[PDB]
């Protein structure tokens, strides 16, 4: 009976993509040295570059479909999940930009459940020196100047659309460039 | 033994056609079929070749990867160009499909138009829409995308229709090129598209060609180029 928010994938319904929001953290240097020792569970992403839920779970989406295929273009399911939130290529780059650092104060944790792969949620809650709240709370946390900056959204892309639909286009299909 | 990732690979297209097995049909193509679908809370369709029969499997796989790519392309290109067209929300490589957001109520201007044809018997009422075509098409090949199927049937009125919101779709055919003959070919299917499809509308495609040569600046070369292209049919 919580804050969390879950979504089964529509093409892989086996797997379930959950999202918890933080804010006031005060650990956020120790959450990001925990992800690269693989002591903590899912991808830990900036929200205040996140837009929209859909945003994440095309991101997810994307990243189980070349998980299962073998073909993902980072190492891990968590590290895909980030790297597909960047409207470009470099990795490198979109790790640091989409991920936390240790001068954050508000973290985006996803992660996906499938069969056997179970996630300790109030565990992973626990590691979290901060206040958990409902993803409701996203629009206050999102900068959307920090956004526009982010992913070049452009003029003539807000004359036909909204901001989430021109971050997703330059999503899904920047494989192809 | 077979290759895991030859195993993964059947495995994803499997999921794929089991997806599409259960959904309702919104277009045929000659190659392409288009269903209607639910994307993780959004309204979709997804677009697909299905094998032929008559045809080599990997002569299928090459041409739906070689269109599905196109296709792509050519919707970020829209987007970032400002013409309206479809969000592309994801595109599966191992099946060759496309998954984008479906314009919901929408009619096709071919509709639209014989609609309009045998409830007014006039075509004069069409002058506001061959106007805004001519816009959307010159700022299309304004940037130097080739549509290579420009029909009425691909060009959708997403709702409230009297708005006249034109929404260019089927980009499987496109390509990019900065040439006049590319672009006067592509007027020239819209033109015989109008001239097959909808009899007695000269008027209604003469308004277009104004507003298309009023709204580029490189009109007057592809329009020089449609002239002769109909005569080298
Ligand atoms: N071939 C494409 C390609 C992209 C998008 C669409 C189509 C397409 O046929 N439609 C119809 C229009 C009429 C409608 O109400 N719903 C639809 O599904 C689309 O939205």
């Amino acid at each position: 009976p919580h804050m969390q928010l879950t979504h089964q994938l529509d093409l892989f319904p086996e797997c379930r993509v959950t999202l918890l929001l933080f804010k006031d953290v005060k650990n956020a240097g120790d959450l990001r040295r925990k992800a690269m020792e693989g002591t903590i569970d899912g991808s830990l992403i900036n929200p205040t570059v996140i837009v929209d839920p859909f945003q994440i779970l095309v991101a997810a989406n994307k990243a189980v479909h070349l998980y299962k295929l073998g073909k993902m273009k980072t190492r891990t399911l968590s590290t895909e999940i980030i790297f597909n939130l960047s409207p470009n290529n470099n990795i490198s780059e979109a790790l640091k930009k989409f991920g936390i650092s240790a001068n954050d104060t508000s973290i985006l944790i996803v992660y996906i459940e499938e069969g056997e792969k179970q996630i300790n949620q109030e565990y992973l809650i626990s590691q979290v020196e901060g206040h958990q709240v409902s993803l409701k709370n996203l629009p206050e946390i999102m900068n959307i100047t920090e956004v526009k900056k982010i992913y070049k959204l452009s003029s003539q892309e807000e004359s036909i659309g909204t901001l989430l639909d021109a971050i997703i286009c330059r999503m899904s299909t920047k494989d192809v460039l | 033994e077979p290759a895991p990732e030859a195993e993964a690979l059947a495995a994803a297209r499997e999921r794929s056609s089991r997806f599409l097995s259960g959904l309702e049909l919104v277009k045929q193509g000659a190659e392409a079929r288009v269903f209607r679908g639910r994307f993780q809370g959004r309204a979709a369709v997804i677009k697909h070749r299905f094998p032929k029969g008559y045809r080599h499997p990997a002569l299928e796989a090459r041409l739906g990867r070689r269109r599905t790519v196109q296709e792509a392309r050519a919707l970020l290109r829209c987007r970032r160009a400002g013409i309206s067209a479809p969000v592309v929300f994801f595109v599966d490589y191992a099946s060759n499909c496309l998954y984008m957001e479906e314009i919901e109520g929408s009619v096709t201007v071919r509709d639209y138009i014989q609609s309009t044809m045998e409830t007014e018997k006039t075509p004069q009422g069409l002058s506001n829409l061959a106007k805004t075509i001519g816009q959307v098409l010159a700022r299309m090949h304004d940037e130097d995308l080739i549509h290579g199927d420009l029909t009425t049937s691909n060009m959708l009125l997403k709702p409230p229709l009297e708005q006249l919101n034109i929404v260019l779709i089927d980009f499987g055919l496109s390509f990019i090129s900065a040439l006049p003959e590319d672009k006067g070919v592509d007027l020239y299917v819209l033109e015989k598209a109008f001239l097959s499809t909808h009899p007695n509308t000269e008027t209604v495609f003469e308004a277009f060609l104004k507003s298309y040569s009023t709204s580029s600046k490189k009109a007057r070369p592809v329009l020089k180029k449609l002239d002769e292209v109909r005569l080298r049919g």
